[PDB]
């Protein structure tokens, strides 16, 4: 046959938000990305650390590189920033909904930069900060970012879900609306 | 246990800045990124492998690292003087050039152990939807969910004529936790001996898969 893959070092370094970031991605997903501030190493996939390894500090190094480049690039640039790009914001259940079956509900929010975004999921218009979970900021072919977050939950047609994104490049914070529909 | 290795991030050096860049935005809070993406490009495994580093400063592109080329090359001009300077450095030269070898045929090796071979079989399931009194064209759904990899086939059938014609699809939706989906619909109004049929192939299955309606 043929084996066709591709596998992406990912990383980035942020200003002012001194925020960086140093992930793998194979064929569109993340491997594993490492936690800066802690010095780990993070599966996307609990069964993935049987498998193979990484030091964390590999990549603190390169996010310290990182930092001293974006210094020169402000310089070179003359600190010449460019346009805020927002976010496209889709929901949707991660499988078929049953009534009473558990279930998760995904926001993928998409094509946006800088990497930075704040995501509230709400339950009947309130926030909802348990049985939740999001991912780093993701690759796109492009220069551009997706990310994903994701809410547990048990479909019911009492209820109602928001997922809330707001980024720099937005007026005003976007709300995207879900709901049951047999 | 198998390391996978990183690759090296050259430092970049100053001296000079070029002529007002460009916004395209201004009043909103400026920002500033530094972000690379070294990409390993698997033809067939480890037989045929191209490395492509690619720079970005905000929203703009400006350096490439291209293993068929050996050498780096601005793609704006904000990134020739990395180029230039980094291209007059035999010994960094060198470790980029051998990266296609010591990181990404490394670590596919490594990946070729549990990701590559990644197998999840897709639930299949057909059913009805409209308002009832369907008025125009009717809809049939054909879920594909929870599967992996991405490459798979949906198929249509309207009594063992495939149909090429009237599917309505959400496309491959990847879900983020190395999960795919999608949703195959075909537009056709019903007639009980005429029978509509959903084929799913995929590489996790054996034999196709099934479902009438
Ligand atoms: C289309 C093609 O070239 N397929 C090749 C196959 O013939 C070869 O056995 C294998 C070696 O790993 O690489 C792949
Ligand atoms: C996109 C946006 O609204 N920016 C906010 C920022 O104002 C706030 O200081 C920070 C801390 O929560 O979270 C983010
Ligand atoms: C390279 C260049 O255009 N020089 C600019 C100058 O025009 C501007 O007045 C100053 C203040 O931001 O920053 C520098």
């Amino acid at each position: 046959i043929k084996e066709e893959h591709t596998i992406i070092q990912a990383e980035f370094y942020l200003l002012p938000d001194k925020r960086g970031e140093f992930m793998f991605d194979f064929d569109g997903d993340e491997i594993f990305h490492v936690d800066i501030e802690k010095s780990e190493t993070i599966w996307r996939l609990e069964e993935f650390a049987k498998f193979a390894s990484f030091e964390a500090q590999g990549a603190l190094a390169n996010i310290a590189v990182d930092k001293a480049n974006l210094d020169v690039m402000k310089e070179r640039s003359n600190n010449t920033p460019d346009a805020n790009v927002a976010p496209e914001v889709t929901v949707l259940s991660r499988s078929p909904v049953n009534l009473g079956e558990p279930n998760i509900l995904i926001c993928f929010i998409d094509k946006f930069s800088p990497p930075v975004v704040n995501v509230t999921w709400l339950r009947n218009g309130r926030p909802v900060t348990e049985g939740v979970s999001e991912t780093v900021f993701l690759p796109r072919d492009d220069h551009l970012f997706r990310k994903f977050h994701y809410l547990t939950f048990l479909p019911s047609t009492d209820d109602f879900y928001d997922c809330e994104v707001d980024h720099w490049g937005l007026e005003e914070p976007l709300r995207k609306h879900w709901e049951f529909e047999e | 246990k198998k390391v996978i290795t990183a690759f090296n991030d050259g430092l970049k050096g100053g001296g000079g800045s070029l002529v007002g860049g460009g916004s395209g935005g201004g009043g909103s809070r400026p920002w500033f990124l530094e972000y690379c993406k070294s990409e390993c490009h698997f033809y067939n495994g480890t037989q045929r492998v191209r490395l492509l580093v690619r720079y970005f400063y905000n929203l703009e592109e400006n350096l490439r690292f291209d293993s068929d080329v050996g050498e780096f090359r601005a793609v704006t001009e904000l990134g020739r003087p990395d180029a230039e300077n980094w291209n007059s450095q035999p010994e960094f030269l060198e470790q980029k050039r051998a990266e296609v070898d010591t990181v990404c045929r490394h670590n596919y090796e490594i990946f070729d152990n549990f990701l590559v071979p990644r197998r999840v079989e897709p639930t299949v399931t057909v059913y009805p939807t409209k308002t009832q009194p369907l008025e125009h064209h009717n809809l049939l759904v054909c879920s594909v969910s929870d599967f992996y990899p991405g490459n798979i086939e949906v198929r249509w059938f309207r009594n063992g004529k495939e149909e090429k014609t009237g599917i309505v699809s959400t496309g491959l939706v990847r879900n983020g936790d190395w999960t795919f989906q999608t949703l195959v619909m075909l537009e056709t109004v019903p007639q009980s001996g005429e029978v509509y049929t959903c084929q799913v192939e995929h590489p996790s299955l054996t034999d196709p898969v099934t479902v009438e309606w």
